[PDB]
RNA sequence: UUCUAACUCUGUCCCGUGAUCCGGGACGAGGACCGUGUCUGGUGGGUAGUUUGACUGGGGCGGUCUCCUCCUAAAGAGUAA
RNA sequence: UUUAGUUGCUGGGUAUAGACCCGAAACCAGGCGAUCUAUCCAUGAGCAGGUUGAAGGUUGGGUAACACUAACUGGAGGACCGAACCCACUGUCGUUGAAAAGCCAGGGGAUGACUUGUGGAUAGGGGUGAAAGGCUAAUCAAGCCUGGUGAUAGCUGGUUCU
RNA sequence: CUCCGGGGAGGCGGCAAAUAUCCUUUGAUCCGGAGAUGUCUGAAUGGGGGAACCCACCUACUUUAAGGUAGGUAUUGCAACAUGAAUACAUAGUGUUGCAAGGCGAACGAGGGGAAGUGAAACAUCUCAGUACCCUUAGGAAAAGAAAUCAAUUGAGAUUCC
């Protein structure tokens, strides 16, 4: 049966990517929180 | 880019509705804002201002030229 | 407003009389078109001290 | 009843301008109306916060909830359903 | 008219604080989700084979002329049978499964209100719904995450040497 | 990598031993100060974009082939200069040059908005509480501050904190 995750790299980058995060203030807050926590990878 | 009087700086303020049972809910009071064209003789043109009726009274009392000069001094494009 | 007329008006007066009108009348018709000037002390002094002779001079 | 000058136009023309936005100008049709601010009466499950008792031979339905008199009450007082 | 208080230190009790510890269903604020699914938008793709014979057209009989009538053409349909494809009506099996929804044997639609790829739009008292309170990432009579927050619990449990 | 100063026999960073080539009393390794270099992404600023990629233009020098070197090319605000509609004067608009700003980051400050769980043994006034949270913006602190203030024998004498 079809499962929920159907991968597509273009859609992944356009929804959760670096420029998508930078495009809004809430995404920039997400990036700030992840930098403060010290994540090794900021985005997908 | 807002509900701000150009002459007085008036803007909406918050308050309460108070019912007969004393329930309180937030509201705003808005200024009596509108657009108005004023003849400027020194510049031979109409200037369109967003202002309140109190600002209109101030213009009545002080003359349009003085008010326009004051706004330009505060840094407005009139 | 209190205004000083710069010309003849049918029911108001003529040629320098000070008369109280409704604010809209002064603001939107008389003052912008030059038929009157707001009766400030400076305006009254400037009108009466000098210019009044030519204002009277213009008959029509 | 009439008017224009505040104000309206998701009507025409001109310019910014390579532009069905916007701004300025000229017209036309309206016009002290419409519309907006403050105050105010009405309507208002559209939406929101809540309330909707207890006893009880389970609960509900019925009955009862305070006071006075007699019996139960066992010859002082008090004594439950 | 009662005629020993007061300031420290230690201990018992009370009050305000989470106040002995663990436990809700909830309520509020800000963010994250339409790679599943619902509807829509743009641009592409798919439907073996076989039937039936609508409208229309031509010719021929027949009338005073119409009427009427036969044959041949023509190829319509939310048309018919039936693979791919899309569904899910019945039964056995499976139920610590091969599988967190299946297999097998039958079953329905199959040129249409059809199926489908890629890329987009709609975001939580909101969306979408040929309408079942259905669906909104194995979660839905109000999604998920983080905060208020150690919510409150007249309730249940537990509470350690002589 | 360079210079200045220190130091005086070892050294070629660690996991991580061995190995080779080696360096060093003509002063190494090492320590301190000052310089040189400093790819690409990122406010990212020549345009674009799915971050670390794609595509450019203009000057000056250089090369003969299909290139190299250096510089410039974002937006907004202010100033100067130039240019310049409807429309005559103007104004709007346009361009060049110069200067400035944007982004990040603990807590504390100032300002703009602002809950509910909870308590009241129910609950609506009230409480929680101007708390949590969202937004804007400084400084080493910020804010406030020199009485149209208090007091009530006519006295005190600006703010801030205990
Ligand atoms: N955007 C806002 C839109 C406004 C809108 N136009 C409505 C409007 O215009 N005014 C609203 C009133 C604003 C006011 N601040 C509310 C207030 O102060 N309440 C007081 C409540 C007291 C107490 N907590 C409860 C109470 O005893 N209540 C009673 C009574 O229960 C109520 O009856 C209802 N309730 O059922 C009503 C009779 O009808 O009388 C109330 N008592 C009183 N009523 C009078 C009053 O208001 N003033 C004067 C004096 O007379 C007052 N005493």
């Amino acid at each position: 049966m079809k499962r929920t995750f159907q991968p597509s790299e273009l859609k992944r980058k356009r929804v959760h990517g670096f420029r998508a995060r930078m495009a809004t203030k809430a995404g920039r807050q997400v990036l700030a929180r992840r930098r403060a926590k010290g994540r090794h990878s900021l985005t997908v | 880019m807002s509900k701000v009087c150009q002459v007085t700086g008036k803007r909406p303020v918050v308050g309460n509705n108070v019912s007969h049972a004393n329930n309180k809910t937030k509201r705003r009071f808005e200024p009596n804002l509108h657009h108005h064209r004023f003849w400027l003789e020194s510049e031979k043109r109409f200037v369109r201002l967003r202002l309140t009726t109190k600002g209109m009274r101030i213009i009545d009392k002080l003359g349009i030229e003085k008010v326009v000069a004051d706004l330009r001094a505060q840094g407005q494009k009139i | 407003m209190d205004v000083i007329l710069l010309q003849r008006i049918k029911n108001l007066g003529k040629l320098g009389d000070k008369v109280s009108v409704k604010a809209g009348y002064g603001r939107n018709f008389l003052i912008p078109q030059g038929k009157a000037v707001a009766a400030t002390e400076a305006n009254t002094a400037a009108f009466e001290a000098r210019r009044a002779e030519l204002e009277k001079q213009e008959a029509e």
